[PDB]
C-alpha cells in the first residue's frame, strides 16, 4: 500500500529536518568553544612558564617505584549520543593500553568520565571503582579540580602500599597514571592519543628572582594544581573534538536521508501510475464483456 | 500447592607519548 | 527438516542461524538511515557475527571455470556443521571480513587467513 | 517565520534579528484567527492589520 | 457541541485536550526512533501528559464484564468534566499510568492508585 | 507488555515498575514455548498458569 | 552546449561562472543565520565576485524604454565572453555594486563608474 509509502515520506522529512537544525547548532558551538580553548590557553602557557622556571634550580610524585604492580588509567567520553565512532575511538586506545599492559604484567585499575565508556564497561564485567558523571560538552574547573583531587590523593597511597602490601598508605595502592582522551588540532581530523602523568622525567637543556628556601612545598602546591590544569585542557579538547564529530555525523546523516526520500517518492509514483491501470482496465473489462 | 512449590523451589538447582618538564640548568 | 530425520545436530543450529539473520534484517534500517554507533554493545556484536555469517555463505563454484579460473571445492557435512556451530558461538571474532569470500572448506579459510 | 521554526529548541543560542524575527511570526499568526459569524469592517481590518 | 450551547468550560476543555494529543502524535512521529533525550522539558511533559490522558481514558463496561469478571459503573458529568480539567492542568503526573487502565470516577482512582 | 516494549527502546532511564512489568512480560512470553507433537492435560494446563 | 561548437573558450567560461555560482549557494545557504563574520577572507572575496557576477546578468529592454526612456541595447557576443573571462579574474569587485545592478555593454559599465 501507498500510506506507508506516505508515512515513510513525512518520516524521512521529519528526521532531515531535525538533522540539519542540529548541525546547524552544532557548528554554532564549535564557533564559540573555539574561542573559550584559545582564550583558556595563555593561562596554561603562564602556568607552564613559571613551572619551568620554577624547576630551573629548584617530592614523592617525582621519584619512580622500584617495583610497579598496578597501573592506573582515565577514560573519557561523550555524555550524549550522535557521535560517530568517537567513543570507538577512545576505547580502541583503551583497548591497545590493555593489551601492552597485560605483555608488561600491570594490573589496570579503571577511572571512567561519560556514560557510554560506563555502559560499555558494564556489559563486558569490568569492575569500575570510581565513575564521575554529569558533564554536558561545557565543563569547568570544579569538575578538574575534584576528579584531580582525588587521583592525587589515590596515587600518594601507593608509596608504602608496595602493592599486595597493605601498608602504611592503605591498599589499592597505584604505581603508574595514564590518560586517555581524543586531541582536536585540525578541524578536518582528530585523533586519540594516550599519555602519562604520574612518572616523570627531567629534561635537561643549556642554559633574580627567589624566595623563601623551601622549593619543595612550592612544588607540593604546584603538582596538584599542574595535573588540574592538564585535565582541564583534556577536557576543552574532548569537548571540541566532540562537537566537530556531531557536526560531521549530523551532516552525513542528511545526506543519507534525502536520497532515501527520493526513492520512496519514486515508488509511490509507479505503484499509484499500476494502481490506475489496474482498476480503469478491470471496469473497461467488466463494461466490454456485455 | 504452594507449600509443594516452596519444598520444590529449594530442591532445584541453577544452570547459572609521555611528558618531561623542562630545566634550564645545563645537564650534570 | 525436524529432529525426527535430520537429527538433534543440525536442528538448534539451523534455528540459531535464522534467529540472528532476521534480527539482522530487522535492524538494517536502522543500520541504513544512521550508522552501527545507536546500537547497544550486544546488537552490535551480533550484527558483526551475523555480517560473518552471511558473507562465509558463498561458496566457490565449480562450473565456473570459464570465468574465474580458480578450481572448485566440494565440502562433507560434519565439517560444515562444525564450522558454524564455531561461527554461532563466536570464536572467529578477529578475522576480517574478506576471508569469509568463496573458500570452501575451513582449512582453506584458515590459510587463507595468513595470506592477508 | 514559516522559515525559522525548527530553531525553537535553542532559541537561547539564536540571534537577536531570530528571535525578534521568530516572536513577530508567532504574533502575527496569533492574531489572524478570528470566531465564527463576525464579519469585520475594512477601516477595523486596516487598523488591526497597521 | 457549542460554547453557546453547551458552554465554554467544556468547548475549552476539549479544545486543550484534543491539542494535545495532536501534538503528542506527531512528536511521537519522531521520538520513536531519534529517543526520549532529543526533546526539551515541555515536550516531555506534554509526552507524559498525554499518556496519562489516553490511560485514563477508557473505562469498564456493563455487557463485557463477564470477560473482566468485575461489574462496571456510569460517571456524573460533572465529574468528568472536573477530572479532565484537572489532567489538563498537570496535578496527577505523580502517579503510574497502570493506575489509569480500566478505571471508573475518581473514587476508584484514588483506591486502585492506594492499592500499589 | 508488546506495545510498551517498543516505547521501552532506546531509554536511558525506567522506572522499577516499568521494568518490572517488563520482567514479567518475558517470563510469561517464556512460559508458553512449547513442542510440536506434546498434548497437555488440563491439570497441568491450569497449574502451569497457576 | 558543446566544445566542438561553440569553441573551447565558451565551455570553459561557462564551467568556471557555474561552478563559482554552486559555491556561492553553497556559502550564502550556510552563513545566513549564523553571520558573516565567522567566515575567512577567501569566502568573502568568492562572495563579492559572485555578487559582482550575478549583478552584470541583467540588461536593459525596451519593454523598460517604453516606461523610462532609455533605450535598449544588442550586445555582439565577441566581447560579452571576453569581458565575463575578464571579470572572472578581474578586479571590477572593488567598483560599488550599483554599477554592475544593470548594464548595456563594457562602454556602459565604465561611463556608470565614471559617474559615481
Amino acid at each position: 500500500t501507498l500510506r506507508e509509502l506516505r508515512g515513510r515520506i513525512r518520516s524521512a522529512g521529519s528526521i532531515k529536518k531535525i538533522t540539519k537544525a542540529q548541525e546547524l547548532i552544532a557548528t554554532s558551538r564549535i564557533a564559540k568553544a573555539q574561542a573559550r580553548v584559545e582564550a583558556a590557553r595563555p593561562y596554561a602557557a603562564e602556568i607552564t612558564n613559571m613551572l619551568t622556571e620554577l624547576a630551573g634550580a629548584s617530592h614523592p610524585l617525582l621519584v619512580e617505584r622500584k617495583q610497579p604492580k598496578r597501573a592506573g588509567v582515565l577514560v573519557v567520553s561523550s555524555d550524549r549520543g550522535l557521535c560517530g565512532a568517537y567513543n570507538a575511538n577512545v576505547l580502541r586506545r583503551a583497548e591497545e593500553l590493555f593489551s601492552l599492559l597485560r605483555d608488561e604484567g600491570k594490573d589496570p585499575v579503571l577511572y571512567v568520565v561519560g556514560r557510554k565508556a560506563l555502559g560499555y564497561f558494564s556489559f563486558r564485567q569490568r569492575t569500575v571503582v570510581e565513575s564521575w558523571t554529569g558533564f554536558s560538552e561545557r565543563p569547568t574547573y570544579e569538575n578538574a579540580r575534584e576528579i584531580a583531587d582525588t587521583l592525587v590523593n589515590a596515587f600518594m597511597a601507593g608509596a608504602d602500599d608496595e602493592g599486595d602490601d597493605a601498608g602504611a598508605d592503605g591498599i589499592l595502592g597505584v604505581d603508574e597514571l595514564h590518560i586517555v582522551f581524543t586531541e582536536f588540532r585540525s578541524m578536518l581530523s582528530q585523533t586519540a592519543v594516550a599519555r602519562r602523568a604520574a612518572p616523570m622525567e627531567v629534561e635537561y637543556v643549556g642554559e633574580l628572582y627567589s624566595f623563601e628556601p623551601d622549593p619543595e612545598t612550592l612544588f607540593d602546591a604546584l603538582l596538584p594544581r599542574y595535573i588540574a590544569t592538564r585535565v582541564y585542557a583534556a577536557l576543552l579538547e574532548a569537548a571540541a573534538s566532540e562537537s566537530a564529530s556531531r557536526r560531521r555525523a549530523m551532516k552525513s546523516a542528511t545526506d543519507n536521508a534525502d536520497d532515501l526520500i527520493k526513492a520512496l517518492t519514486l515508488a509511490a509514483n509507479r505503484e499509484r501510475q499500476a494502481q490506475i491501470t489496474q482498476e480503469i482496465s478491470e471496469i473497461v473489462g467488466g463494461a466490454n464483456a456485455l | 500447592l504452594v507449600s509443594v512449590i516452596n519444598e520444590f523451589k529449594k530442591g532445584f538447582q541453577a544452570s547459572d607519548e609521555k611528558e618531561s618538564v623542562k630545566v634550564r640548568k645545563p645537564a650534570p | 527438516l525436524d529432529p525426527a530425520i535430520v537429527g538433534d545436530e543440525h536442528y538448534r543450529v539451523a534455528q540459531e542461524v535464522i534467529r540472528i539473520l532476521q534480527r539482522y534484517k530487522d535492524l538494517q534500517d536502522i543500520i541504513a538511515i544512521l550508522g552501527i554507533d545507536e546500537l547497544s554493545e550486544e546488537d552490535k556484536q551480533l550484527v558483526n557475527r551475523a555480517r560473518r555469517i552471511e558473507r562465509f555463505l558463498s561458496q566457490n563454484m565449480m562450473a565456473a571455470e570459464q570465468f574465474t579460473g580458480q578450481p572448485g571445492s566440494t565440502v562433507p557435512l560434519k565439517e560444515t556443521i562444525e564450522a558454524f556451530d564455531k561461527l554461532t558461538k563466536g570464536e572467529f571474532d578477529h578475522l576480517p571480513e574478506q576471508a569469509f569470500f568463496l573458500i570452501g572448506g575451513l582449512d582453506d579459510l584458515a590459510k587463507k587467513a595468513e595470506s592477508l | 517565520y514559516r522559515e525559522l521554526e525548527a530553531f525553537a529548541a535553542f532559541a537561547s543560542d539564536l540571534d537577536a534579528a531570530s528571535k525578534a524575527q521568530l516572536d513577530r511570526g508567532a504574533r502575527l499568526v496569533e492574531l489572524l484567527k478570528q470566531p465564527q459569524y463576525s464579519p469585520l469592517a475594512v477601516e477595523e481590518q486596516v487598523v488591526a492589520i497597521f
